[PDB]
């Protein structure tokens, strides 16, 4: 949170574990196949709303 | 006139524009594009249908929130038609099946339908009534189609005389009839000179004429830019498309210009050629 | 404090290694999974017959957006604009006028059912409990025109019932 | 069959083939940029158009240094 | 008028055959997808209504647009809509999807899915409760009960 | 006053990079108009490309020219891939009116647009 | 003062004060502010040249480990010539403490692309480039991620308004989806909530 002396926040921002987990997908899946990639997307819990910020 | 019929601000997406249009038809081709360009203009369209609401459903979201409105009509009673044209600024008449049915001929749709709607219109007090017609529909032979359209032309000219009787040539587009029959072939080869006019210049002309007053009373006719042979056009269609009785007689019948009545140039719209839009629309061939 | 996993070894004793070989070549715990799933087969399944049996709820559900009124009296709303001041998608639209009597009232009280996220802030913000989140949740509306409530629609929807709303509030006017 | 005059003739008819040039009006000292009313946009159009016509890549600084028909012909005579 | 009698009976049979199973495709962008999977749950059934949840777009009877439609989403959404058989119906689920909703005043968001595909059944809520969504599918079935296609074809 | 520019020293390197970027856009157009199964002649597309270049010719500040070159390179990458669809490429064009001219009296009929 | 008001520890305040004084003394080349709030979370305010040297110091040295990287944002503050604020956030695995490395920057001059020492900063830097336009020289790949491709404007600025300039709709004219200038259906009303009367006397700035 970034707050002016105010009732409105000046700037909020969210550190998202979904975004951080999706960030390393190439190095997590350099040596496998596509169903294993779907299992990689599964094995890090995803909502795809929080990954957006 | 009352407020909320005057224009307001810019155009598009429920900006309150001028005309409130009662449209007969609009489930077909040209009426659907006309509702599309009035929705781009931002005009309220009252359309009655007679069919299943699924057709008016897949042409429903053209307008903004609650702009266009759907109701019912029938080809028999004046009460439903009059209820549909109780409060209307402008009204357009587009109707017609190109084959006779069990309950309708080429007669009495083109004859009986403009009679009752023009009756309740002239008793109603509508303005800028635009009635379509096929080009060169005569008293002459070869088509119950064309002669019943000529009778309807004489009717709309005689009663309610300040109607814009409008006619394009045989139009081509995304859902053309005759270019589809050119695709749905087999064959035969004849000669006829012919000018094709693309659909969006036609409907742009119709919306410009219906929103621009002082251009009333005069019948209009739309002109194709090329005007060459039919069989050369069929060779052009097969070349661009990569592959080597009533409709065929009514395309071989008559295609001429008339120096009496004014066309595109008194409206100020650019004409799109056959070649550009034909290359745009001739998809769905082999790869 | 931590309690981690996967710290063992396959036991080199003959019985344990031939048991792992028996599971490998005899398909055992797969059939154990089949037995567990057949045990859930022989249960009675927990379904509800939907059009006849409706699923249970709470006395504080947030549904219909109905209005209330006074006992044999007039409209409960004052048009004090608190609900439009708190409405986090601004779906409330209030234009207020007083009538010929003198008490301050409205002209236009519109709820957009599209924008309504169903918080409950307009219920908590109402000082006189004029707007109340309703009990029933069946809108299912075939046209987008019909999903924009007017104040008269809200009054008809508050006069189709109060006894449900009054029973829920009279049960739970003590928590909130 | 690769002389200076054959390259100049093929450069000549592709200058004929370019549309906005009015007329061709070839000269060894033509300078079609300012003496014929053209843009540096049209300069780089013609330079990479010759690149599209008959060969080597013609990079940016040598694309800048030409500004002239016969100097293009002589630069190709240097490079080809 | 046994011609009309056969038309009415055959129309009843074919429309009951349409509204009987109605397997959808779950498009399901945001948390409305989670509530759709909660009406896929063992309490609120879908087996009873012939309704099979299925990701296949090629055989989609109805389509439940749910979640939050964006500008980046919309051409791919209508491309999903195109490769679909012409008897088709649309349930717009969710305040986000049936008119913009809580993200109505924003950029990158189409103001409801009315501006892309036509909508038969709007069901509002955030999330629209699985009970209420199942009610909306019942009123969709009653819309299928009133369609009169073969009546219009016979007296056309 | 210390300002660190991106690439530029004078506008010579600016001219050099923008003419190379225009060469890249020229050899970019026909492959894309063939790949996306588009509906526009190549002449019209190239003329709208060079019209978009000629829109911002009024900038002499070299950092701004560098940032324009970097933006154009970004969108040339994203259109030389298949990452951008038919919608964005048509969105560069304007075939849906948008009819608004700059006449005084035309803006006086459909008013309140000074 | 004691019930329902959160008490604090002056011990952690003294620890962070001494630590920030230590870091300020031993990297004098770029330290401008070392400020400590009331609830003991450290802030170090840094010139935009010592990005790589200060982060290479703060990753290591066995007195401030701070391996854990978090948020990056550049809080858009006008009424300045250096507008944007790049905020590194660092967490120590070994010491359980939070330091905020606020370096300042302007619109067009790059800071030096912290992805060289921080492998978590890659999509963070790509996000800041997409939403703001803070350029990052010596970076592998800068693209637009968390925006549309054909959209531009760098929307998390203050110059970009709430609604976008463009708005999509499908049309059957050209049989596809097109963008138009924005035609809102309602105003997005603006409540003048900035009430007077000085709710905090301690944070008064000196007027002119
Ligand atoms: N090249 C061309 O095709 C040209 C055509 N025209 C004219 O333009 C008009 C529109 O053409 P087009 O779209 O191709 O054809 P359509 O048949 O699709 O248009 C007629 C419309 O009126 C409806 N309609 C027709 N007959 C009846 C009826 N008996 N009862 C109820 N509704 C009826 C149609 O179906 P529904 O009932 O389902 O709504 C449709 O909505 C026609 O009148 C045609 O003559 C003019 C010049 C050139
Ligand atoms: C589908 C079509 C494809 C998309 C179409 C739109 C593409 C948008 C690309 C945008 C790129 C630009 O507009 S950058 C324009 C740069 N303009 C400048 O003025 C840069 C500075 N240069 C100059 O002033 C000069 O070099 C001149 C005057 C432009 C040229 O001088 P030459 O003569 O020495
Ligand atoms: S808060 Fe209650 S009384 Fe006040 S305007 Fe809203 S509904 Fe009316
Ligand atoms: S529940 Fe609906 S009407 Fe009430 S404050 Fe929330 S969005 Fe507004
Ligand atoms: S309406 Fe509510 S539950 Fe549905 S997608 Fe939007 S935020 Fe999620």
């Amino acid at each position: 949170l970034v707050s002016d002396g105010s009732s409105r926040p000046y700037r909020c921002k969210i550190k998202a574990p979904g975004f951080a987990h999706l960030a390393g997908l190439d190095k997590m899946s350099k040596g496998h196949m596509l169903a294993d990639v779907v299992a990689i997307i599964g094995t890090q819990d995803i909502v795809f709303g929080e990954v957006d910020r | 006139l009352h407020h909320a019929v005057i224009p307001h601000g810019k155009g598009g997406r429920s900006s309150v524009s001028g005309i409130v249009a009662t449209v007969f038809g609009a489930t077909g081709f040209l009426g659907r594009y006309l509702v599309n360009h009035l929705g781009r203009m931002g005009s309220q369209v009252i359309v009655p249908y007679r069919c299943e609401p699924y057709d008016t459903m897949h042409l429903r979201p053209m307008g903004d929130l609650g702009q266009i409105i759907f109701m019912d009509w029938n080809g028999r009673d004046k009460d439903s038609i009059r209820r549909a044209v109780e409060h209307s600024n402008v009204v357009i008449n587009l109707v017609g099946r190109e084959w006779e049915t069990k309950n309708f001929d080429f007669e009495d749709v083109f004859v009986k339908i403009p009679q009752a709607i023009a009756q309740v219109s002239k008793e109603a007090g509508v303005e800028k009534f635009i009635h379509i017609s096929h080009l060169n529909a005569d008293i002459k032979s070869s088509s119950k189609y064309l002669r019943n359209k000529a009778v309807g032309e004489k009717e709309v000219r005689e009663t309610f005389p300040e109607a814009t009787i409008i006619k394009p040539a045989d139009i081509f587009g995304r859902e053309d009839r005759f270019l589809n029959y050119f695709a749905n072939i087999r064959s035969l080869g004849k000669k006829t000179v012919k000018q094709p006019v693309y659909i969006v210049d036609v409907t742009k002309g119709i919306i410009n004429a219906i929103k621009d007053p002082d251009a009333r009373g005069k019948t209009f006719a739309f002109v194709g830019p090329n005007r060459y042979l039919l069989f050369d056009l069929v060779q052009y269609v097969f070349a661009v498309a990569h592959r080597p009785r009533d409709k065929v007689e009514r395309i071989h019948t008559t295609d001429r210009t008339l120096p009496h009545l004014p066309g595109l140039e008194d409206l100020g719209v650019q004409a799109t050629p056959l070649e550009l839009k034909a290359i745009e629309v001739l998809r769905r061939h082999r790869t | 404090t931590y309690k981690y996993v996967n710290l063992r070894e396959p036991s080199m004793d003959m019985k344990s290694v031939t048991d792992r070989a028996a599971q490998t070549l005899l398909w055992t715990e797969l059939i154990r999974g089949l037995g567990m799933t057949l045990s859930y087969l022989f249960r009675e399944p927990a379904t509800i017959n939907y059009p006849f049996e409706k699923g249970p709820l709470s006395p504080r559900f947030r549904g219909e957006h109905a209005l209330r009124r006074y006992p044999s009296g007039e409209e409960r709303c004052i048009a004090c604009k608190l609900c439009e001041a708190v409405c986090p998608a601004q779906a409330i639209t209030i234009e207020a006028e007083p009538r010929a009597d003198g008490s301050r009232r409205t002209t236009r009280y519109d709820i957009d059912m599209t924008k309504c996220i169903y918080c409950g802030f307009c219920q908590e913000a109402c000082p006189v409990d004029a707007i109340v989140e309703g009990p029933n949740f069946e809108f299912s509306t075939e046209t987008h025109e019909e999903l924009l409530y007017n104040k008269e629609k809200l009054l008809n929807n508050g006069d189709k019932w109060e006894a449900e709303i009054a029973a829920n509030i009279q049960a739970d006017y003590l928590y909130r | 069959p690769l002389t200076l005059e054959g390259i100049k003739d093929r450069v000549l008819y592709v200058l004929k083939l370019y549309d906005k040039i009015d007329p061709e009006k070839l000269s060894v000292n033509s300078h079609f940029m300012k003496d014929l009313g053209l843009d540096s946009l049209d300069q780089v159009e013609i330079i990479m158009a010759m690149e599209d016509e008959f060969g080597f890549e013609i990079p940016d600084i040598d694309a800048e240094k030409l500004m002239c028909p016969q100097e293009i012909v002589d630069y190709i005579a240097d490079k080809k | 008028s046994r011609g009309e009698y056969v038309v009415a009976k055959l129309d009843d049979l074919i429309n009951w055959a349409r509204r009987s199973s109605l397997w959808p495709m779950t498009f399901g962008l945001a948390c409305c997808a989670v509530e759709m999977m909660h009406m896929a749950a063992p309490r609120y059934d879908m087996d009873r209504f012939g309704v099979v949840f299925r990701a296949s777009p090629r055989q989609s009877d109805v389509m439940i647009v749910a979640g939050t439609l964006t500008n980046k989403m919309a051409p791919a959404l209508r491309k999903v809509y195109d490769q679909m058989p012409e008897p088709r119906y649309v349930v717009s689920m969710g305040s986000c999807a049936n008119g913009g909703g809580y993200y109505h005043y924003s950029y990158s968001v189409v103001r409801g899915c009315d501006r892309i595909v036509p909508v038969d059944i709007y069901v509002p809520g955030c999330p629209p409760t699985a009970e209420a969504l199942l009610y909306g599918i019942l009123q969709l079935q009653k819309k299928i009960k009133r369609e009169k296609r073969l009546r219009i074809w016979y007296r056309r | 006053t210390s300002v660190k520019p991106i690439f530029s020293r004078d506008m010579n390197e600016a001219k050099r990079r923008v003419r190379e970027l225009y060469r890249a856009w020229y050899r970019e157009v026909p492959n894309t108009v063939h790949l996306f199964q588009l509906d526009i002649s190549v002449k019209q597309g190239r003329d709208k490309v060079r019209e978009m270049f000629k829109k911002n010719a009024h900038v002499t500040d070299p950092r701004v020219v560098d940032l324009l070159v970097i933006k154009g390179k970004m969108e040339l990458e994203e259109t030389i891939n298949v990452w951008k669809q038919r919608t964005h490429v048509m969105r560069f064009f304007h075939e849906t009116e948008a009819p608004r001219p700059k006449d005084f009296l035309s803006k006086f009929y459909v008013g309140h647009d000074p | 003062t004691r019930p329902t008001v959160r008490p604090r520890n002056d011990v952690a305040h003294k620890q962070l004060s001494a630590f920030g004084e230590y870091v300020a003394e031993i990297l004098p080349k770029y330290v401008q502010q070392v400020q400590v709030s009331c609830f003991s979370e450290l802030e170090i305010c840094i010139h935009p040249d010592g990005v790589i040297p200060v982060l290479t110091f703060l990753r290591d040295h066995s007195n401030a480990q701070f391996k854990s990287l978090a948020d990056l944002t550049a809080v858009d503050i006008p009424t300045r010539q250096n507008r944007f604020e790049i905020v590194y956030n660092l967490l120590s695995l070994r010491f359980n403490s939070r330091i905020r490395v606020k370096t300042y920057t302007d619109e067009l001059t790059p800071v030096e692309s912290s992805v060289s020492v921080y492998k978590a900063a890659n999509w963070y830097e790509r996000e800041i480039w997409d939403m703001f336009g803070v350029f990052f020289a010596n970076h592998p790949d800068l693209r637009r991620i968390l925006t549309d491709y054909g959209f531009e404007g760098h929307p998390f600025r203050k110059d970009f308004p709430l609604s976008g300039y463009v708005e999509l709709r499908y049309d059957d004219e050209v049989k596809r989806v097109v963008a138009e200038p924005v035609e809102l259906a309602q105003e997005f009303r603006k409540f003048d909530l900035n009430s007077p009367w000085e709710a905090f006397p301690a944070y008064r700035q000196p007027p002119e």
